[PDB]
């Protein structure tokens, strides 16, 4: 005896192709629209554990994809039903994901192409922040590139809106390797700067072809960071000595920044090094923002940023 | 898009419900009723008037696709409220919404043993419904209410603390009492509320240095013809609602 539903199509209009989402992370399928051939990505809304109706986290993400419409942000086409039932987010399909390319040994980037990638990514960041959204899950894997060489920021599952007052946000956000000092020290009043820290790790990954600081626990992560950026001193990071987790996790203090030195090998360009160094800054307050990053001489020197083919 | 959830008068007459024999007069009643249910529950659950309003819009919209004869207000209202609360970051526990909805609709009834099959079933019932609401709204849950635009305007009209309260009063009531939200954009509706708030209090706001009436600075599509016709309609139904007008009547 079922009911009307003008504004929610059955997902069966798409023909499933192949599970992209490995590690069963998401249950993400590639699909093909049955009539026009248009390719899309389908994410099912899980809720095996939801005992509180439709997952509030889903509602959030949906609110956010609906808001964000921009050349460098993945596009939610619509939401679909099944007809026991289930719910699917439907996205414009993206040929590659940055992690897949950085891992592939055959793939190769010129300095000119790398510049372009970072430019699109930083542009996306500028945009969503302009829109009061924090992504909170910056990683190579969450960065897609379309067959025609346009970069898209993806996966807003963990994303969330932010504002101004004292803020009380969830702390355990962002993949460990890409998580910034603030969070590890227990900050809950954080903002856009945490995404830029992510951008830093990714930028470096463009040459090292591998996540740079891979800690096993927060203790370990913070170790690695001190061995790259120097050690957290109220001197270097004004007022860092105000977190409880500060001395209750104390890490060694005979440590000076090797950001430029240790990466000197992989990166040739003095500019690219300088920009990375400005992203991987300890104090979030002193960390470069998307606007200044886009203006960095890196994007306005030779070789200028180019298009993407191989 | 911008026109999906806005309807002409002719479209409002041909409601899914009129299609199943429901008088247009009756239907408005079903709407107001739900709105009340929403208000009463919302207050006992101690959520914001914002959420109450967001639930109320979902309700109005739902019933431009669904018919009252197939989904009763007493079933939709709790579902829609449960939802609006999640959306407005004021989430209420499913068990807790069920409980309040019960005592609201059955002040007399004895609340079931949460262990019962008859209770387990009615939990699942709410959830099913919330889903049917999402799919009806095509997952479009970001609402916009006149209230935002009220402050913006009233402030810039420089109107007493009191005048301003009366204006929001008009706002919240146009939601319970009318289908303005289905026909006019929050901004336009706000002008309607402020216009009447002034008429009610004998406030007159004099013409800008330009000869342009206040509302034009809030929306150029709006005209005196419209505002006058609309406030009349709104004032009429207020006069119909027992004690509503008493709330703002200058007793002195
Ligand atoms: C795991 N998180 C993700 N959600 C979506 C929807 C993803 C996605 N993936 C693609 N294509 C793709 C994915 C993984 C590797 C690769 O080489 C290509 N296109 C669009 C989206 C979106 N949204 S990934």
């Amino acid at each position: 005896d079922s009911v009307e539903c003008p504004f929610c199509d059955e997902v069966s209009k798409y023909e499933k192709l192949a599970k992209i989402g490995q590690g069963t992370f998401g249950e993400v399928f590639k699909a093909r629209h049955r009539k026009t051939g248009q390719k899309v990505a389908l994410k099912k809304v899980l809720m095996e554990n939801e005992k509180e109706g439709f997952p509030i986290t889903a509602l959030r993400e949906i609110k956010i994809l609906q808001l964000l419409k921009h050349e460098n942000v993945v596009n939610l086409i619509e939401i679909c039903r099944t007809k026991k039932g289930s719910i699917y987010l439907v996205f414009d399909f993206c040929e590659h994901d940055l992690a897949g390319l950085l891992s592939n040994v055959l793939v190769k980037f010129t300095l000119s192409e790398i510049k372009r990638v970072m430019q699109m990514l930083l542009n996306g960041l500028y945009y969503i922040h302009r829109n009061k959204i924090l992504h909170r899950d910056m990683k190579a894997a969450n960065v897609l590139i379309t067959r025609d060489g346009v970069l898209k920021l993806a996966d807003f599952g963990l994303a969330r809106a932010f504002s101004l007052a004292p803020n009380r946000y969830t702390n355990r956000v962002v993949t460990l390797w890409y998580r910034p000092p603030e969070l590890l020290l227990g900050e809950r009043d954080y903002g856009p700067p945490i995404d830029l820290w992510g951008a830093g790790c990714i930028m470096a990954e463009m040459w090292t072809r591998s996540p740079i600081m891979q800690g096993n626990t927060e203790q370990h992560q913070l170790a690695l960071i001190s061995q790259l950026c120097g050690s957290i001193t109220p001197e270097v990071w004004p007022n860092v000595d105000n977190y409880e987790l500060y001395e209750k996790l104390e890490l060694v203090k005979g440590q000076k920044r090797k950001v430029k030195d240790r990466l000197k090998a992989y990166v040739r360009d003095p500019y690219a090094l300088d920009l990375i160094d400005k992203l991987l800054v300890l104090d979030p307050a002193q960390r470069i923002d998307s606007d200044d990053a886009l203006n960095h001489d890196f994007f306005w020197s030779d070789p200028m940023p180019s298009d993407l083919k191989g | 898009n911008n026109k999906r959830w806005y309807f002409t008068r002719e479209q409002l007459e041909n409601s899914p419900s009129r299609r199943f024999g429901v008088d247009p007069d009756k239907e408005l009643s079903y709407r107001q009723q739900a709105a009340n249910l929403l208000q009463d529950m919302g207050q006992r659950l101690n959520v914001s008037q914002l959420t109450i309003n967001t639930a109320i819009v979902y309700m109005h919209r739902f019933y431009m696709i669904q018919s009252f004869t197939r989904f009763p207000g007493n079933s939709v209202a709790p579902a829609a409220l449960f939802l609006a609360a999640k959306v407005e970051g004021q989430p209420k526990k499913l068990e807790h919404v069920i409980k309040v909805a019960h005592t609201c609709l059955h002040p007399q009834e004895s609340l079931p043993d949460t262990r019962s099959e008859a209770y387990l079933q009615q939990v699942q019932d709410l959830v099913i419904l919330e889903s049917i609401i999402l799919q009806t709204l095509g997952f479009e849950l970001t609402i916009d209410h006149p209230h935002t635009h009220v402050v913006k305007c009233t402030q810039l009209v420089r109107a007493s603390k009191d005048l301003a309260q009366t204006s929001y009063f008009m706002a919240t009531n146009s939601l319970h009492l009318t289908t303005f939200s289905l026909q006019y954009t929050p901004p336009v509706v706000a002008c309607v509320c402020i216009h009447l708030a002034c008429k009610w209090s004998n406030w007159e706001i004099p013409v800008s240095t330009d000869g342009k009436h206040w509302w034009e600075y809030v929306d150029a599509t709006v005209t005196l013809e419209l505002l006058d016709e609309l406030t009349h309609e709104l004032l009429q139904i207020l006069e119909k609602t027992p004690n509503r007008l008493k709330r703002i009547w200058n007793w002195r």
